[PDB]
């Protein structure tokens, strides 16, 4: 009846201290990565949040340039520039997933 | 939390895993509905496309 | 019932609906081919009225169907899934959820190669599906786009199936069974596996790189717009020539396993047998662009691809010859799978001799896109790997079914498919050496001669194939009267010398494996407590 | 009476794409720009009116005069 | 062993060179019955 | 434990799973989505309204397959350690193809870059496309995706250590700051001047970047799914499979990022 | 090496307790590719005297001539198993007619 035999009792023993161990060395070194965020991460961010929303407002400018004058039309395409072999299926015939009229254009020289 | 007494209704249920959770029928009924839409409305097109009458 | 069919869970259900649809898809395509061979018959369109479509969508059909539907769901889906647990020792695999979706996801790219073949237009492109021809504005319907899809649906089956063998050989091997003691067919399954793994998103991003070209307008191969066409064929053939190594490594271990039981002695050499089976799969990976010489490679390119794929014959000669050894001292019993393993021995060594022909660059300009090359590849794949599924159906079947196929009526088969292909596939090799390209219904008058001969054996191999349709009727019904009376052999192995009627009666089975010690057929629960080995 | 160009280093192998396109660039670099002498930019002219097929001259000849040549002719 | 040998070996040469003619040599039927 | 106790329970240590309904829903449908898909390219129908169902039916379908694997790992209890090793295996193998679909871009990237097409310019990037800057709006990126790896690790020990708050907060940072860069990233690709129809260049980066940004929008939801599990007590203390390989997804995914940071932005411009 | 052999099949026949091992035992015998001396043949009439079959007994010569590969050397076994086999009872099959 008894099935399994004698239990081991070395097994335990090294098995229930591994866990202890295990938990020990997660405890400091999540201390350790705490550490590297506050200190090395955040700062990080910090110092290249300010410069790119400045470079941001400096393009923002820029585009709301391009709307207020045609003026001389914009620049031709190269013959690899607007490929339609065939047209969009979604809405009109020519307009791309991400359609920003202000920058793509599309202009028939003809 | 509530584990404890949602592994006592899993647990000793009789009916198949997606219907044992009381909330289930919620899920279920509607799926099969719109499922159905789903599976036989393309089949339909089927012959149209094989005349060549574009809708 | 709905729920053990439409849910299956078991593997060997699973495996029955491999081998299912496997039969069906293999009539299917076999037809096409006759098509073919009675429009080939004779110079002009005999049948087919004039249309040169409706020939190249037969093509493609029948290509596609006798190698993604046939070859790949028989070895792979149907033997692996239902031999490589029971030779392991477990009770299923271990993801048995995807396992059915492996499978169901199957019948849909028939659905969408169907409404792809009916659509007006057609695929007329090939198996091998080049962009410039399959664009847009030369095939401008919805048809190869569904065949595109049928693409898709196969690789994810084969993805989800390899990477179920994986994990299930890693850890759910038996009590003794230590991964460098193995059967070689586990051995020829894991290393296929591992090819389709590293080849098959190769494919899947090539493939979706032409739909998105066609429909989604990406400069991907059109050539205005900075496209390259040859792109694609670097894409689709790393995949390729390991293909070609997917369909024949899992023929080899039904080969090595074969001959081996008929002749009652172990295998020459079986850890240098495995070794050689990882370099073909290993070094596959580093020639691939010898179907490419013709293209306007470099010439030191040319040359490393040259000296790279004969080496593939170093390790394929040495299980040619250690299969030649296993048989030297044994005694053979001549039944009907070591009758398909004898030809399967000398159709594949006549088929890679010419395949080593092929393999030099500066000879290939004049044997490449002609007969010669379909004759080559008929060898190993109408030669090579149908045998082996052949032989390893009449080993197999009375274990899994329960039911013997009287004998005498299946060698008359194999002498019929033997004398039928070798007339179908040994004169072309004749046409190719004069010049006869590929993928034409019509040809020259002077081409008219060995295209008869080759026309007249089709029809001996279709009968031979009717034949065994009636013999899997005369299986499945009035199959267990075929053991009472004297139609079938039951024993494959005979007594020994000095062994008595009386003493082989209490030892039946003298087998090195655990496929023939379970039941039949086996039972749905095969392995309650687990086997213990050494 | 027969001749043809000759074996060229840096376009010593099978695809010579590049051998057509660089003998059109170099051409019309050789006159418009610094064009002080006609004779050496005829080496070019009659390398690209040979090896280079016909429908490809006409569509850059286009693609110059519209302004989209991809190549820098100044 | 050349007593032995030779009463086995010699016959089987003479009977391996026909079947390996009909297996390969069989073309040469067609063409010549009646290449007409 | 009696003889006859044990005979009460599995020989073995593998999960037998009951028959399931899902592997073929999903198999129906994926052929409708392949197949109502097929027809509005071409017209057939008129609008794309059953290309959205067909997506619905397929996302939803999947839901409730995760929805069962969750039931069975968390209330019957039948992920065993030899189970647990063949889901990590498993993944492992899953992450490894996903890498070769990546190595299959980056070769057409390779391809038309070493040597620049004749109808191109002779140069690389084309003539007259103005590349994204690698210093200004990605640089803000990559420096986003390394602190994730950051974070998330220190958030995957104090699971282990044993207080919840400090997990908890690991993950709601982890979470808004991978939707940071997802928004981010749509703000770069609406303020392009190129297009996916511009030619070869715009085909290569956008398959790359795209199929990287499609990746990144199911790794927020997999981010997700594990911020309900530990909130409501599912993630235990020593057993979180779904949670380990979501931090091995996280960090196979910066790599991949770093390499297209490389090649992408640097060196193709 | 062949007086190994020879002295170590010698042990194995005076250890075989059944029908099923004498009948192992000498299919192993004949299976080496060397063929057996006349002193391991002899052993091997004992043990099937021992075990009580008469039909293996006969299976010795007839597996001897087949193995021996030779028509004098098997009248060379077959003179100095002379005695052994006339004392056995162990008729050839030969002679035996079946
Ligand atoms: C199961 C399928 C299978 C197998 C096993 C092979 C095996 C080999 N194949 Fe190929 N092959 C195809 C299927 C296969 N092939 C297909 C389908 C195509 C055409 C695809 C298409 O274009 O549509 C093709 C095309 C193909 C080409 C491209 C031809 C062209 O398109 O122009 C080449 C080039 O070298 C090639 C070579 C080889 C070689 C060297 C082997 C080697 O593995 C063979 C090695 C065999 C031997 C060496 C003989 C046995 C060994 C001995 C007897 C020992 C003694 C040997 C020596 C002393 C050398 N075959
Ligand atoms: C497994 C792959 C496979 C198989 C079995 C076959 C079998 C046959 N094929 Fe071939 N064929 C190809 C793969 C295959 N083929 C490929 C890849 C191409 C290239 C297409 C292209 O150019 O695009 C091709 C092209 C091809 C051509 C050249 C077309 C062209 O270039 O224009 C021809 C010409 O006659 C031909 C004829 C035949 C004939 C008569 C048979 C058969 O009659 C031969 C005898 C075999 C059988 C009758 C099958 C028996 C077995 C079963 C039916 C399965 C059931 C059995 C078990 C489960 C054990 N097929
Ligand atoms: C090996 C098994 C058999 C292999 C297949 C043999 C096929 C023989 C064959 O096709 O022969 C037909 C020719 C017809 O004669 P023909 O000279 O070709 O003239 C053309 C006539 N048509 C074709 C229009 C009818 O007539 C012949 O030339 C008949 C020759 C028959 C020779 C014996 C069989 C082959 C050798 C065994
Ligand atoms: C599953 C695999 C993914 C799905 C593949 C099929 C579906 C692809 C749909 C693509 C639709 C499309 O047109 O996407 C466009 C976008 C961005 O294109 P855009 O709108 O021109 O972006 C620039 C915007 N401007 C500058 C104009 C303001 O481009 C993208 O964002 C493209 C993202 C998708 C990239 C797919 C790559 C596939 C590689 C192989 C995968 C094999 C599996
Ligand atoms: C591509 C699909 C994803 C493949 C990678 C994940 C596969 C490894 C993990 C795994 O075994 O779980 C699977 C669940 O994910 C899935 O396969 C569910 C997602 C299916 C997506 C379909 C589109 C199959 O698990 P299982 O349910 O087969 O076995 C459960 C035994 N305890
Ligand atoms: C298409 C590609 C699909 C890829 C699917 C990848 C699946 C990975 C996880 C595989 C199963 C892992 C597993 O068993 O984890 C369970 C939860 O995982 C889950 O149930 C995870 C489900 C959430 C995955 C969402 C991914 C996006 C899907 C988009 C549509 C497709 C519970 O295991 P445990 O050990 O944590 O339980 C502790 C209880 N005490
Ligand atoms: C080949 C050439 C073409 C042959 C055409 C035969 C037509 C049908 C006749 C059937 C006769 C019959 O039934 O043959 C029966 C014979 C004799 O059997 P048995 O001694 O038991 O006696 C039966 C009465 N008791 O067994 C065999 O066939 C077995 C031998 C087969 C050998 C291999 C065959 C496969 C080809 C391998 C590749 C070639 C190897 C050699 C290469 C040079
Ligand atoms: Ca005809
Ligand atoms: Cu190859």
């Amino acid at each position: 009846k008894p099935a399994f035999g004698p239990p081991d009792k070395v097994a335990a023993q090294k098995f229930k201290e591994s866990l202890m161990a295990t938990e020990k060395h997660a405890k400091d070194t999540s201390n350790m990565w705490v550490k590297i965020s506050v200190w090395v991460a955040l700062p990080a961010i910090a110092l290249t949040a300010v410069n790119t929303y400045f470079v941001e407002k400096e393009h923002a400018e820029h585009r709301e340039h391009l709307k207020h004058v045609p003026d001389s039309e914009w620049p031709r395409d190269y013959e690899f520039m607007n490929i339609r072999s065939k047209p969009f299926f979604w809405g009109d015939g020519d307009k791309t997933l991400f359609w920003n009229p202000v920058v793509n254009r599309h202009i028939e020289h003809d | 939390n509530k584990v404890i007494q949602l592994q006592k209704i899993f647990q000793s249920s009789t009916k198949p895993l997606w219907w044992r959770h009381p909330r289930s029928a919620l899920y279920l009924y509607p799926f099969y509905a719109i499922f159905a839409v789903a599976v036989v409305t393309p089949l339909l097109y089927i012959p149209n496309a094989i005349r060549g009458i574009k809708a | 019932m709905v729920q053990r069919w439409l849910y299956s869970t078991n593997a060997k259900d699973i495996a029955v609906l491999y081998f299912m649809l496997a039969i069906f898809s293999g009539m299917a395509g076999t037809a096409m081919s006759l098509i073919i061979r009675l429009e080939l018959a004779a110079p002009g369109s005999q049948y087919l009225h004039g249309n040169s479509q409706l020939f190249n969508v037969l093509v493609v059909g029948h290509a596609v169907l006798m190698i993604f539907f046939l070859v790949m769901p028989a070895l792979i889906g149907g033997f692996g899934n239902y031999l490589l647990p029971l030779m392991i020792g477990a009770t299923d695999t271990a993801f048995p959820r995807i396992n059915n979706i492996a499978f169901w996801v199957l019948p849909m790219g028939l659905v969408c190669l169907v409404t792809s073949t009916l659509v007006e237009s057609g695929a007329g492109t090939g198996w091998t599906v080049y962009p410039p021809l399959s664009s847009i504005q030369a095939h401008s319907g919805p048809s190869v786009d569904l065949a595109i899809f049928a693409l898709h649906l196969t690789s994810i089956s084969s993805l989800l199936g390899a990477i179920n063998f994986i994990v299930t050989t890693l850890n759910m091997r038996t009590n003794g069974m230590t991964m460098h003691k193995l059967p070689l067919f586990v051995w020829s399954i894991f290393i296929t596996a591992f090819l389709l793994l590293l080849s098959l998103p190769v494919l899947s991003a090539g493939i979706t790189m032409l739909l998105l070209d066609r429909n989604f307008n990406t400069s991907f191969f059109e050539v205005s717009g900075g496209g390259d066409p040859i792109l694609y064929e670097h894409l689709f053939w790393f995949f390729g020539h390991p293909e070609v190594y997917i369909l024949i490594i899992p023929g080899f271990g039904i080969i090595s396993h074969v001959v081996s039981t008929y002749s009652k002695k172990p295998v020459f050499g079986e850890i240098s047998m495995v070794y050689a089976m990882a370099s073909i799969g290993l070094l596959g990976f580093l020639v691939w662009s010898h179907h490419m010489y013709i293209v306007g490679l470099d010439a030191d390119t040319r040359a490393y691809f040259t000296s790279a794929t004969m080496i593939i014959a170093i390790p394929t000669g040495i299980k040619i010859f250690s299969w030649l050894a296993t048989i030297h001292g044994g005694s053979i019993r001549l039944a009907t799978p070591m009758l398909y393993a004898i030809a399967f021995l000398f159709l594949f060594t006549m088929g890679g001799l010419t395949g080593v022909a092929l393999a030099n660059a500066s000879l290939d300009v004049a044997f490449h896109d002609t007969y010669y090359v379909v004759g080559h590849f008929h060898y190993v794949l109408s030669m090579g790997a149908i045998f082996s599924l052949f032989a390893g159906y009449y080993y197999w079947s009375p274990q899994i079914l329960g039911l013997n196929y009287n004998e005498k009526l299946a060698q008359i088969q194999f002498w019929l498919i033997f004398i039928g292909a070798n007339v179908i596939f040994f004169p072309m090799h004749f046409l190719g050496i004069n010049g006869m390209p590929r993928r034409i219904p019509d040809y020259p008058d002077a081409f008219a001669g060995w295209n008869y001969v080759a026309s007249i054996g089709s029809f001996i191999a279709t009968l031979s194939l009717f034949l065994f349709i009636y013999i899997l009727y005369d299986q499945l019904v009035n199959g267990l009267n075929n053991k009472v009376n004297n139609k079938s052999v039951i024993y494959n192995k005979a007594p020994d010398f000095v062994e008595s009627n009386t003493i082989f009666n209490l030892n039946t089975v003298k087998s090195s494996s655990i496929e023939f010690l379970l039941t039949s057929p086996p039972a749905v629960h095969s392995f309650n407590t687990p086997a213990v080995q050494s | 009476p027969l001749h043809t160009v000759g074996f060229d280093a840096r376009f010593p192998q099978q695809n010579q794409t590049k051998h057509c396109w660089q003998s059109y660039v170099d051409y019309h670099k050789c006159v418009n720009m610094k064009g002080e002498d006609f004779a050496p930019c005829k080496v070019f002219w009659k390398t690209y009116n040979a090896l280079c097929p016909l429908d490809w001259i006409e569509k850059w000849d286009d693609q110059r005069e519209k302004g989209i040549f991809a190549g820098d002719i100044n | 062993w050349v007593i032995t040998e030779g009463r086995r070996l010699i016959p089987e040469i003479f009977q391996w060179s026909a079947v390996l003619s009909v297996c390969l040599g069989w073309p040469g039927a067609v063409y010549f019955f009646s290449k007409a | 434990m009696t003889h006859l106790e044990r005979s009460r329970h599995q020989q073995h240590p593998f999960h037998m799973v009951m028959p399931s309904p899902w592997p073929i829903v999903v198999s129906f449908a994926l052929l409708s989505l392949a197949l109502s898909t097929a027809l509005t390219m071409h017209g057939y129908i008129g609008n794309m309204n059953m290309v959205y169902l067909a997506l619905f039916v397929l996302l939803t379908s999947s839901i409730l397959w995760f929805r069962d694997i969750v039931a069975e790992a968390t209330y019957l209890g039948d992920h065993t350690m030899a189970v647990r090793k063949g889901i990590n295996l498993g993944f492992l193998m899953f992450v490894l193809s996903e890498v070769l679909i990546f190595a299959g871009l980056f070769w057409a990237y390779f391809h038309s870059a070493m040597s620049p097409d004749v109808t191109l310019g002779a140069c690389w990037p084309p003539v007259g496309i103005e590349a994204v800057q690698p210093t200004e709006l990605p640089l803000l990126n990559t420096i986003i995706l390394l602190s994730s790896g950051a974070t998330v690790t220190y958030s995957h020990h104090a699971l282990i250590a044993g207080n919840r708050n400090k997990a908890l907060s690991g993950l709601l940072i982890t979470f808004w700051l991978i939707v940071i860069f997802v928004t981010c990233q749509y703000i770069e690709y609406t303020n392009a001047a190129f297009t996916i129809s511009d030619g070869v260049y715009g085909s290569v980066f956008y398959a790359g970047t795209g199929l990287h940004f499609l990746h990144m929008v199911m790794l927020a939801a997999m981010l997700g799914v594990n911020y309900w599990r530990m909130r409501n007590y599912h993630l235990t203390a020593g057993h979180h499979v779904g949670y380990e390989t979501t931090i091995i997804y996280t960090h196979v995914l910066d790599v991949i990022w770093l390499f297209l940071y490389v090649v992408f932005y640097w060196w193709g411009v | 090496t062949f007086e190994e052999f020879t002295a170590r099949y010698e042990k194995e026949f005076d250890e075989a307790y059944d029908l099923f091992e004498v009948q192992r035992v000498l299919n192993n015998c004949f299976s080496y590719d060397l063929v057996p001396a006349p002193a391991v043949i002899e052993k091997a009439l004992r043990a099937a005297r021992r075990v009580n079959d008469l039909p293996t007994a006969i299976r010795v010569f007839e597996a001897l001539k087949y193995k021996v590969e030779n028509e004098d050397q098997y009248k060379a076994y077959l003179d100095e198993l002379k005695d052994v086999r006339q004392e056995l009872g162990v008729p050839l099959k030969e002679e035996l007619f079946p």
